[PDB]
């Protein structure tokens, strides 16, 4: 169990917008090659993780022998040569978010707020900025929320 | 600017990482922002001259 981009403690406090999950048979001794930036017969011809991976590798029967090139990150190949463990991936609308009990709004005070996984400190008011039906937040001239 | 870290927002690093792994990201952000401040102060001195 090794969460690369995030911490396993912090997994219960965030919103991830999508969660994928992968499943395959490995021998149990080739679980080294499911890390970012690896080589081997699995990490070159079968299943290639990118060099910037956000997720967790959870591990508790034909495999390919030859291919003319190395793969792209998250590439499949069902062509016909070939002769004879969960990978979660995140991306940082919540929609797959976590188990926190909310507490109702408080205006006109410096408060600690957590809106779908973004933290801060400030005073909440009612805004004149009319939006459209496609927004989650807004920004400014200097690129801050 | 991320300066080679995972994010340009400090609260996102502090909410996504444990502290002994957040250290090496906060160090990169501190180094880049010190470089920016020192460049600004040097050019302000030369412009006031």
């Amino acid at each position: 169990f090794k969460c690369y981009g995030v911490s396993p403690t912090k997994l219960n406090d965030l919103c991830f917008t999508n969660v994928y999950a992968d499943s395959f048979v490995i021998r149990g001794d080739e679980v080294r090659q499911i890390a970012p930036g690896q080589t081997g017969k699995i990490a070159d011809y079968n299943y290639k993780l990118p060099d910037d991976f956000t997720g967790c590798v959870i591990a508790w029967y034909l495999y390919r022998l030859f291919r003319k090139s190395n793969l792209k990150p998250f590439e499949r190949d069902i062509s016909t040569p070939l002769q004879s463990v969960v990978v979660l991936s995140f991306e940082l609308p919540a929609t797959v978010c976590g188990p926190k009990k909310s507490t109702n709004l408080v205006k006109n005070k410096c408060v600690n707020f957590n809106f779908n996984g973004l933290t801060g400190t400030g005073v909440l008011t009612e805004s004149n900025k009319k939006f459209l039906p496609f927004q989650q937040f807004g920004r400014d001239i200097a690129d801050t929320t | 600017s991320n300066f080679g870290a995972i994010s340009s927002v400090l609260n996102d690093i502090l909410s996504r990482l444990d502290p002994p792994e957040a250290e090496v990201q906060i160090d990169r952000l501190i180094t880049g922002r010190l470089q920016s401040l020192q460049t600004y102060v040097t050019q302000q001195l030369i412009r006031a001259a």
